[PDB]
RNA sequence: GAUGGUAGGAUAGUGGCCUACCAUGGUUUCAACGGGUAACGGGGAAUAAGGGUUCGAUUCCGGAGAGGGAGCCUGAGAAACG
RNA sequence: AUACAGUGAAACUGCGAAGGCUCAUUAAAUCAGUUAUCGUUUAUUUGAUAGUUCCAUGGUAUAACUGUGGUAA
């Protein structure tokens, strides 16, 4: 990255004549950590005194919530077909914040029948993934900040709010 | 003596590999050849020396001096990178993964520039001089380094292009599309010359070709997939092919020939994960060089024998063949360790 | 009510209040709007001062540009020149307002490049 | 270099002390060499003013805190061992920290302005004054600008001053800074000029904020003494 | 050339001045680490093995183990560049260092028949080998602070027990 | 649009390197007659 | 990026600060935007002096620089006079 | 004072230097006050603030130091 100033830029008035001084250590942007899928890489960079920052860019274990019981367990990741804030993004399969990923359910499959009994209420176009093994999730956590990748399950609703969408 | 992975009656050694009394019988050839935990992209100047080697976090440059065995510089370019050229010696122009092109000098940083769509490729041209850049679309992008205009792009089809290469002796442009088709336009002409269509037995999903490349006797064409299947190419019966699937298959993304060094007719093929060497006109593998980590790219250094890849670890794996070739003069005691 | 994607919602329908003399209407308690930056319910939270004045144009969504002509006392021509001022403000689900309104906002929490304050009263 | 509340005579010297952080900010407290040394003269300069220091007979707060810029803002009592010197010290009518002497059983407390209240962690009730005395578990009709009495023995709040219509004020800040008189008016307005206004002589008005204003007692009956002329 | 030569068990190290470099040449093109033989370095030391471990060259420059290239080269080192000699021995070695591993058939009045002993026997316990009290205090100290603070924090949340209940 | 594909000439690359006469070792008839069909 | 919206990146965090997509906005005769110096002078920036009436106390002219641009590192604080 | 015991060259350590010249001409964007940050970083100052235990004390590896040396340095 470069900045974070509006000294480079106009404003809501259209000025010029800029000109104006060596940027400063507090208009830090550094790179864009394009998180990926790899093994489990996380970079302790240094701000503000002893602020680490952890940036992920290879993470894996993905913490994923079952939605209806709020159940957060562990799973892979396999990529992501539409994310609109960058198109390019999807094309390279990397790994950001409210993406659309697709998971393994094998540990959602073990924790239903672990605590219902029988194998397969829940929808059908999840229970097409519960049959199945992939299913939908959207990344919550941010890897490019705090380096982890947890998540939500796409359950019902937000799930054909998205397969309208892609 | 560094130890030797077996193979098909043939020999290959690692240097700098994830395992690479060892301490005090250190075998380095590089001094600080490691980047933050990846690799982007290697490969060696057209001269005896300065290798250089894309950043992974904060990306560099890395150049390194072969004459020195070890790193000149370390320039933290603004984005992080996919493709690049050299152009000699000191020049180079890059591309990130926005749509942004840097061109380093000895200084550095000379300029930076863009083109209008996200890119994927470019390569340089040494008559008259134009970096042609393929990207998402329609879109085949010039820059002239004459008079540093903008050329009249080349109209592709639908979805993009994933590779493009010119033609050395005579100027073959390539461009490798998601729809099977590889789309020769002409360097000279501003215009298309066919639309080759690459076809298979398998056909597992609709695949798209991910590596092109020519030789400098200007007559075949070597081509990829998004599959791990290998294909030639030639004018003579240009419709079928001979084809190479890989015993793994998920992408083949360096394909590079063995035109200038003994022991002919030999191409490197190499997929996400291993990097094989096969003969032409048979189809039948003289080696391989499998890392224990995946594979970004590689590079095969010229007149001799070695191999520099570009991984997802924190080195960089080196491989040596001392049955292709020798090791060169500025390693020229490799052959007297192993 | 959903034109974009990455799950459109409050993000904790929703409700709130930031209390200090300014109502909540019932549908923007209790209805389908989203109330990203709308304050009553929200992400932001109320401070500072409130500003109160007509507005010029109301073009584009998501902004509200107020005009504010005030008095001050001139001491150098001895004659008041009037004042006039702009500010963007984003949206309520209140009042669509039109040319005239006398409306007022209260500064929080910078969400464009320019515009720390949002609706919170129309009369 | 100097600022008006510390009646500095000018003829002293050329650098002026900068207090060191503590309680109360830079703006609105006297360091101790500044109080000592040329205000009530117990010192004739820095080096018998650190030597008294370090021979500890400062006692504010009822700890003794030995520093030469230990920043002593509004009412924090100046005790002294020798001659049992108790010192509130307070504002003028026009700028300055006038001094007063108080005695023992007024200086075994002070009171302070809460701030906020808050449910920080674990459904701790909480309160802060301009010293800072985080005091666990007041009441809940704590509201902003209220005083607490502190214990200063442990740190409790033994009395409370509810801030309502009809409360005596004391005023710090703007150009009301030290006014006494508490009541021609009320009017809270809705994000500034918000406050209980303060009578005169002629009993005149008086315009000022909420947080440069907080309550010392009742309308005849404040606990604190005060000084006269 | 000039031989520096360890005996380290015993504690003895010596360099010997050797002209008439075929004597040399057994040495040359082999890197740090490589033993070698006393048999083409000389005749009066038979049987005998050193593994090399270095050496600076004429200009005093160091060589480091194991990177390649015997001539000299400029690294980065503890990071600025340092000029660094290549770890091949070749013919321009001012001195080069060799510990010797065994003795072969001649004794060594430098080497062999003379030696020194150590510095000093250990200082800690188990380096000699090979309190209660404060265990009193600090457990005490603990309790007593367990006591203290876990029993205060009770006693006033009962008195905004107190303040709940009155209000 | 704005900054997509700008249609300008640039300063520094103007002169960044420099053309060959020769160029391709082949001839141009030998395009023709290489890729007539 | 002009003006805003949605999401992500980076942030110490707010923020078109940067990028994808979308809308064609926004300031102005109630002075936009632009023109220069007794802008080595001015603006309280401050002390004022018991008769000097724009001399007469000071903070700051603008930002940079450690041979020249570039890249990196350290720290509660830095794009370090070391 | 036969495991330490005072002077103390040279070495590790804690800190020191804790704020100095020249050059091209910015019109409330340089500056001064002020509102706010439940929109944020914070060494030091100050007030507060910790409950998971199956069949008498834990490991080599480096200095300083000796010894052999190289180099004009």
């Amino acid at each position: 990255g470069i900045s974070r100033d509006s000294r480079h830029k106009r404003s809501a008035t259209g000025a010029k004549r800029a000109q104006f001084r060596k940027k400063r250590k507090f208009e830090l942007g550094r790179q864009p950590a394009n998180t990926k899928i790899g093994a489990k890489r996380i970079h302790s960079v240094r701000t503000r005194g002893g602020n680490k920052k952890y940036r992920a860019l290879r993470i894996e274990t993905g913490n994923f919530s079952w939605a209806s019981e709020g159940i957060s367990k562990k799973t892979r990741i396999a990529g992501v077909v539409y994310h609109p804030s960058n198109n390019e993004l999807v094309r390279t399969n990397t790994l950001t914040k409210a993406a659309i990923v697709q998971i393994d359910a094998t540990p959602f499959r073990q924790w239903f029948e672990a605590h219902y009994g029988q194998t397969l209420k829940i929808e059908s176009s999840v229970e097409s993934q519960f049959s199945a093994g992939r299913l939908y999730a959207c990344i919550s956590s941010r890897p490019g900040q705090s380096g982890r990748c947890d998540g939500y399950i796409l359950e019902g609703e937000e799930l054909a709010f998205y397969l309208r969408r892609l | 003596v560094l130890k030797s992975t077996s193979a098909n009656d043939v020999s290959v050694y690692q240097v700098s590999g994830t395992n690479v009394l060892e301490y005090q019988n250190r075998v380095e050839l590089i001094q600080d050849f490691e980047f933050s935990e990846a690799s982007n992209k290697i490969k060696v100047s057209r001269d005896g020396q300065y290798c250089m080697a894309t950043g992974t976090y904060k990306p560099q440059i890395h150049v390194y001096d072969f004459a020195n065995l070890s790193l000149k510089f370390d320039r933290h370019t603004d984005a992080e990178n996919v493709d690049f050229t050299i152009l000699s010696w000191t020049k180079s122009v890059h591309l990130q993964n926005d749509r942004s092109i840097q061109f380093q000098n000895k200084g550095g940083l000379h300029y930076t520039t863009r083109i209008p769509k996200f890119g994927r490729s470019l390569v340089y041209n040494k008559v008259n001089c134009d970096l042609y850049v393929g990207a998402s679309g329609n879109e085949l992008y010039r820059l002239n380094l004459e008079k540093g205009r903008f050329l009249n792009p080349f109209k592709l089809d639908t979805e993009g292009v994933n590779h493009v290469s010119i033609n050395e002796v005579n100027g073959l442009l390539a461009a490798g599309t998601e729809t099977n088709v590889v789309e020769f336009w002409d360097p000279r002409s501003r215009s298309r010359v066919s639309k080759l269509y690459l076809e298979n037995n398998i056909d597992n999903r609709p695949f798209q070709v991910t590596t092109t490349s020519f030789r400098n006797d200007g007559l075949t064409f070597a081509c990829g997939t998004s599959n791990g299947y290998s294909y030639i190419y030639d004018l003579r019966t240009s419709e079928p092919s001979i084809i190479k699937d890989q015993g793994y298959g998920f992408d083949i993304k360096k394909i590079i020939w063995l035109d200038n060094v003994g022991t002919e007719n030999k191409i490197v093929t190499c997929d996400k994960r291993i990097a094989k060497i096969w003969d032409r006109l048979d189809g039948k593998a003289y080696a391989s060089m499998e890392p224990s980590v995946d594979i970004n790219d590689i590079e095969h250094v010229p007149g001799t024998g070695m191999f520099f890849t570009a991984n997802e670890s924190i080195p960089m794996h080196t491989y040596y063949i001392p049955s292709l070739g020798p090791s060169p003069r500025w390693c020229s005691f490799l052959d007297s360790i192993t | 009510q959903s034109e974009r994607a990455f799950q459109k919602q409050p993000h904790i329908r929703w409700y709130k209040n930031a209390g200090l003399g300014f109502k909540t209407p019932k549908t923007a308690i209790e209805g389908s709007y989203i109330d990203k930056k709308c304050p009553f319910t929200g992400l932001v939270s109320i401070r500072g001062k409130i500003l109160t004045g007509t507005v010029v144009s109301t073009k584009m969504h998501r902004t509200i540009v107020i005009r504010r002509a005030y008095l001050h006392y001139i001491p150098k021509y001895n004659r008041y020149e009037k004042r006039h001022k702009n500010v963007p403000v984003h949206v309520s689900p209140a009042f669509r307002v039109q040319v005239g309104d006398i409306v007022t906002v209260g500064q929080c929490r910078p969400i464009s490049k320019t515009v720390r304050f949002n609706v919170v009263k129309v009369s | 270099a100097a600022p008006h509340h510390w009646l500095l005579d000018k003829l002293s010297g050329c650098y002026a002390p900068r207090p060191s952080a503590g309680p109360h900010k830079l703006r609105e407290s006297l360091p101790l060499i500044v109080f000592l040394r040329n205000r009530l003269k117990y010192a004739l300069n820095g080096r018998e003013v650190k030597a008294i220091l370090m021979q500890r007979h400062v006692k504010v707060d009822g700890k003794v805190r030995t520093d030469t810029t230990y920043p002593a803002g509004f009412m924090d009592v100046i005790t002294l061992d020798a001659t049992n010197e108790n010192f509130r010290l307070v504002y003028d009518v026009k700028g300055r920290f006038a001094v007063h002497r108080i005695t023992d059983e007024e200086a075994s407390y002070k009171l302070g302005k809460v701030k906020k209240v808050q449910l920080g962690k674990k459904g701790v009730p909480y309160v802060v004054t301009h010293d800072g005395r985080t005091i666990r578990y007041p009441d809940p009709n704590i509201k902003v600008n209220d005083t607490v009495k502190i214990d200063l023995a442990s740190g409790k709040i033994t009395d409370f001053i509810k801030f309502d219509a009809g409360k005596l004020v004391y005023v710090t800040g703007g150009r009301n800074l030290g006014r006494i008189g508490t009541i021609v008016h009320k009017e809270r307005h809705d994000g500034g000029f918000d406050l209980v206004h303060i009578k005169d002589s002629l009993d005149n008005t008086f315009v000022t904020r909420l947080n440069n204003v907080f309550v010392i007692g009742e309308q005849g009956k404040p606990y604190i003494s005060l000084p006269k002329g | 050339m000039k031989l520096n030569i360890s005996y380290p068990v015993n504690g003895s190290q010596k360099t010997f001045e050797i002209d008439d470099e075929h004597r040399i040449r057994v040495f040359f093109d082999k890197r740090i680490g490589q033993e070698v033989d006393g048999e083409a370095v000389g005749d009066e030391f038979k049987g005998y093995v050193f593994k090399i471990s270095g050496g600076n060259d004429k200009q005093g420059f160091p060589m480091k183990q194991g990177v390649l290239l015997p001539t000299r080269i400029k690294l980065l080192l503890t990071r600025k560049r340092k000029s660094v000699r290549g770890a091949i021995v070749g013919p321009d070695l001012a001195v080069l260092a060799l510990v010797i591993v065994k003795k072969g058939e001649q004794e060594l009045e430098g080497l062999t028949d003379t030696t020194v002993p150590k510095r000093l026997g250990p200082k800690r316990a188990n380096n000699i080998r090979k309190r209660l009290q404060r265990k009193r205090h600090q457990r005490a100290l603990k309790v007593r602070n367990a006591q203290a603070q876990r029993e205060a924090a009770a006693e006033y949340a009962q008195l905004l027990a107190k303040r709940l209940s009155e209000r | 649009k704005g900054r997509k594909l700008n249609y300008s000439v640039q300063d520094p690359i103007a002169n960044y390197e420099a053309p060959i006469t020769s160029g391709y070792k082949w001839s141009d008839d030998q395009i023709d007659e290489f890729f007539a069909g």
